[PDB]
RNA sequence: GUAUGAGUAGCGAAAGAAGGGUGAGAAUCCCUUCCACCGAAUAUCUAAGGUUUCCUGAGGAAGGCUCGUCCGCUCAGGGUUAGUCGGGACCUAAGCCGAGGCCGAUAGGCGUAGGCGAUGGACAACAGGUAGAGAUUCCUGUACCAGUGCUAAUUGUUUAACCGAUGGGGUGACACAGAAGGAUAGGGAAUCGCACGAAUGGAAAUGUGCGUCCAAGCAGUGAGUGUGAGAAGUAGGCAAAUCCGCUUCUUGCGAAGCAUGAGCUGUGAUGGGGAAGCGGAAGUUCCUGAUUUCACGCUGUCAAGAAAAGCCUCUAGGAAGAGUAGUACUGCCCGUACCGCAAACCGACACAGGUAGAUGAGGAGAGAAUCCUAAGGUGAGCGAGAGAACUCUCGUUAAGGAACUCGGCAAAAUGACCCCGUAACUUCGGGAGAAGGGGUGCUCUAUUAGGGUGCAAGCCCGAGAGAGCCGCAGUGAAUAGGCCCAGGCGACUGUUUAGCAAAAACACAGGUCUCUGCAAAACCGUAAGGUGACGUAUAGGGGCUGACGCCUGCCCGGU
RNA sequence: UACCCAUGUCCAGGAUGAAGGUAAGGUAAUACUUACUGGAGGUCCGAACCCACGCACGUUGAAAAGUGCGGGGAUGAGGUGU
């Protein structure tokens, strides 16, 4: 059994960073929404 | 020649290959080569546009000159070379000035032969002429269609086109189809026929041959489902139950014309094939 | 820049002390600080002939106190060995 | 929130025993001895990932499928050192972003110059010490790379030493398979050294145990592997070139000369390490020998096998300072603890699963198979005692030998090496390890007959035979094809429903019909822009049939 | 997880003996025969590695698809990392 998830540092920022989310204006709408909700970490 | 292999085993039993008989020299020519990479069909998209494409071994690219455009300086066969990337073979012609460079190697270029283009050309394999000083009945190939662009219409191996006619700024050419056709009297062609005549008669014999050379496996439209393909469904096996054979979009593909209608070089083409 | 801020406090422990008689000196410094401003700021307050340096950077420890988890200072650890003919700092 | 099932199921692959110690308390913690398990791993490094789990002093509420004085748990202090190792200040691939630009109700899509981006290219350091925790980093000894200043001679100064491109050129720079070599690592014997020299019949020597060395750099050498030499002349190498390319002449070669090149010798060594009793003796000769290196070197084949920087050279250019020798000094940022076939990673768990790469010893052996072991590592986080039914995993069974059953399902049987022998049919390759049989142990002739190695000493390899000897049994253990006759389907190797179906299904090489003259047809997209293709009818797209052999009949009214 | 692109890496041992080549024959010259050489293959047997054909167990599992014993491929239409 391999599983699903395969850890990875570079993999990870690279689709789900803070650069990635402020390259798109999807992405930017995600932001604004997770600093309205009020949440502690965005995006990482 | 044609060389049959001998039935050791039951992938080897029907395949056959040439010798390479022709071929010179094995190693090509260093400031000549640019780098190819594979594209399986893929789009400027990503997506698969084109099926059936992908997965053979690596080449490169070597830069032919079609164009023929050095005129007035004899140029001197040195080898006779393999093209991944075509089925004719290509010659590589040093220049007196020291230059070099490859073109599609015309059937009886052998090494030491001189090639000449321009206006002053004798009528010999290998040369380079305007279609308007080439006399009528002779066989030419590498034929262009706009002047200074580059020869485009005959060019793989064991091809040949023939001259027809004049008709004042036109020449009527015989295309390798058997079509009939007009093209400018200022475009460029090479006199003689193409290379390799042999190409055609080689049995491939396995499938991973034709996985050696980038093709993936074809699945009939008859074993899909309904929603893959207006043939795939039925219990069993089932006949084309339609009015026609369909292609995998619709559009009926068995006998159905696809040139356009309304086109604007239906006036330069004399006869169909 | 400004020597007596990129120095910050001697490092005092038995690691650092059984050191401290080969003529070595651990400091505190800026996470900032690199090896050579490192060198002068010591040439400059101490009145010192240095002959290496080496430094290495610390994480911050994870603590806690019951349901208030968080994690210690960033630290940036300096070891200054003087030459041979220099007079040696004292730290007591 | 609390019951019933109920003190019930379970306590997650495995060998432990006793004697001392600690402690309020010991099967479970520490020490000793014996026993046992892995050993192409359950050993040693090292990427990813984890993120303090590392070390020391205290602790026993909760966690640990039991206990705990213990712990990867709790508390408090500590611990990661680089000009040379891996990554930046060096280079580029796929891909991504993209000034102007093209396209588009808005949003935006595409794309040129340019730039990011290793999984690849280039690049200067080795051997020991380190008793709580780091080591090519600290320390000791000996080095190398780039640069700077200070001294001392030398040379050159605008018919101009010297430097030299963001330009030209060469190299860099490359697939797969096969075979024969050189060398070294490793392994094994003698020799040499130190110690022991003995419990139960024998042995003071043909006895027993352990060891039997050492870098980078510097100076030499070198198995080899590639390899034309000189001189003239220039429609080309965006300008120029003394460089490259092209042509013509002279001179001829497994001979030298040039490039590379494993390794070896001296120094480094007045140094370091090393068996026993803080010191430290000996470190020679021979045999075998790589999956490593010379080296993609050679040969062969077709499916025809990255780019840029770097390095060298050429001019365009810059030029009054320049190298030389000796000395001292300068060299930035990030990672460095610990686990890493695992109790620290992915699986909710201290989970019988999954996890890239380098090294990976001996006997017997073709072998990384197989059994037993070395270095090294482990005894598996519930026990003891009885030896019922039943269930699971194994071992033997008298006579019969498929009578069982949907069906020889399961199990039993064959199995290594050497020799003899071998059918129908065939697409002439096969079928074929067809079938069916015979021989294997130990002693003597015997350091054989003969081979490999060496100058010799010697060492290694080991067929035939004869005579014998012993067992129920001689590949005496483990590992190691059951075979034959006839038919259906598919030609064959391959692929398929992750988690009920591996097949007669899909694919395939081959056949045929049809479309397409190049801004090709076909396909993605509103368009721009693309694939097709850096291709050109011997090419590209679609439908059906599916190796090969013999063949493929009649109907054009309907669609 | 499916297909693709760029760049790396892995596959103990043993068996068979295609093309071609050399020599001796045989010819007017060839064809052809015999020995030696040579090292082809979606070749053969078989570990690592990949897969999942049969049976048994498990089925409030050690495991939300596994284990044990046999099994198929193992130089290629191959496995695999970033
Ligand atoms: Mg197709
Ligand atoms: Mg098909
Ligand atoms: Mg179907
Ligand atoms: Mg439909
Ligand atoms: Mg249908
Ligand atoms: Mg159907
Ligand atoms: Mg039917
Ligand atoms: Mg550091
Ligand atoms: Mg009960
Ligand atoms: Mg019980
Ligand atoms: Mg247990
Ligand atoms: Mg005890
Ligand atoms: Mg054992
Ligand atoms: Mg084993
Ligand atoms: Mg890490
Ligand atoms: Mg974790
Ligand atoms: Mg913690
Ligand atoms: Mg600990
Ligand atoms: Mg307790
Ligand atoms: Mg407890
Ligand atoms: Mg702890
Ligand atoms: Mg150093
Ligand atoms: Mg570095
Ligand atoms: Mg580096
Ligand atoms: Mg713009
Ligand atoms: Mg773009
Ligand atoms: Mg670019
Ligand atoms: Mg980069
Ligand atoms: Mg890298
Ligand atoms: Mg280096
Ligand atoms: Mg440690
Ligand atoms: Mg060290
Ligand atoms: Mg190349
Ligand atoms: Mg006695
Ligand atoms: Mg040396
Ligand atoms: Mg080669
Ligand atoms: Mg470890
Ligand atoms: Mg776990
Ligand atoms: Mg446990
Ligand atoms: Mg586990
Ligand atoms: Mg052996
Ligand atoms: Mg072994
Ligand atoms: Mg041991
Ligand atoms: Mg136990
Ligand atoms: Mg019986
Ligand atoms: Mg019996
Ligand atoms: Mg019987
Ligand atoms: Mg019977
Ligand atoms: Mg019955
Ligand atoms: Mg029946
Ligand atoms: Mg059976
Ligand atoms: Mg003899
Ligand atoms: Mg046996
Ligand atoms: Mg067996
Ligand atoms: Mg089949
Ligand atoms: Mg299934
Ligand atoms: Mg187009
Ligand atoms: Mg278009
Ligand atoms: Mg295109
Ligand atoms: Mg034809
Ligand atoms: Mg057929
Ligand atoms: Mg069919
Ligand atoms: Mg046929
Ligand atoms: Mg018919
Ligand atoms: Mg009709
Ligand atoms: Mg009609
Ligand atoms: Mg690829
Ligand atoms: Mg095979
Ligand atoms: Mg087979
Ligand atoms: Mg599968
Ligand atoms: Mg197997
Ligand atoms: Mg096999």
């Amino acid at each position: 059994m391999k599983r699903t998830y395969q850890p990875s540092k570079r993999k990870r920022k690279k689709v789900h960073g803070f650069r990635t989310r402020m390259s798109t204006k999807n992405g930017r709408r995600v932001l604004a929404s997770r600093r309205r909700k009020g949440r502690k970490v965005l995006s990482a | 020649a044609i060389k049959k292999y001998k039935p050791t085993t039951n992938g080897r039993r029907h395949m056959t290959s040439s010798d390479f008989a022709e071929i010179t020299t094995s190693t090509p020519e260093k400031s000549l080569l640019r780098p190819l990479k594979k594209k399986a069909g893929r789009n400027n998209q990503g997506k698969l546009t084109v099926r059936h494409h992908g997965g053979g071994h690596k080449r490169q690219y070597r830069v032919i000159d079609f164009k023929r455009n050095k005129d007035g300086i004899p140029g001197r066969v040195a080898t006779i070379e393999y093209d991944p990337n075509r089925s004719a073979n290509i010659a590589l012609i040093n220049y007196a000035d020291g230059e070099k460079r490859y073109i599609i190697a015309a059937k009886g270029l052998e090494v030491g032969q001189t090639i000449y283009s321009g206006a002053e050309a004798d009528i010999k394999v290998g040369n380079a002429l305007e279609l308007k000083d080439i006399p009528v009945g002779t066989v030419i190939h590498n034929i262009e269609m706009k002047p200074g662009k580059g020869g485009q219409l005959v060019r793989s191996a064991g091809t040949s086109a023939q001259v027809l006619g004049k008709e004042g700024k036109y020449v009527l050419i015989r295309l390798n189809s058997g079509e009939v056709r007009m093209i400018l009297a200022t475009c460029r062609a090479t006199i003689g026929q193409v290379g390799n005549e042999q190409h055609e008669l080689i049995n491939i014999g396995k499938a991973g041959r034709s996985r050696w050379m980038g093709k993936r496996p074809t699945v009939r439209g008859s074993v899909m489902n309904p929603n893959d393909h207006p043939h795939g469904g039925g219990e069993g096996k089932a006949p084309i139950g339609r009015k026609s054979p369909m292609s995998p979009w619709g559009k009926p593909t068995l006998g159905y014309k696809t040139r356009k209608k309304n086109n604007n070089s239906d006036k330069f083409i004399v006869r169909r094939r | 820049m400004d020597a007596r801020d990129i120095i910050k406090r001697p490092v005092v422990t038995e690691e650092s002390t059984s050191i401290l008689d080969d003529k070595k000196y651990t400091f505190e410094v800026d996470t900032r600080a690199t090896k050579t401003q490192v060198k002068y700021a010591i040439e400059e307050i101490f009145d010192v002939k240095v002959a290496k340096v080496n430094v290495m950077n610390y994480k911050g420890k994870l603590k806690r106190m019951g349901r208030y988890a968080g994690y210690t200072n960033k630290r940036r650890k300096a070891i200054v060995t003087v030459t041979a003919d220099s007079k040696e700092i004292q730290f007591f």
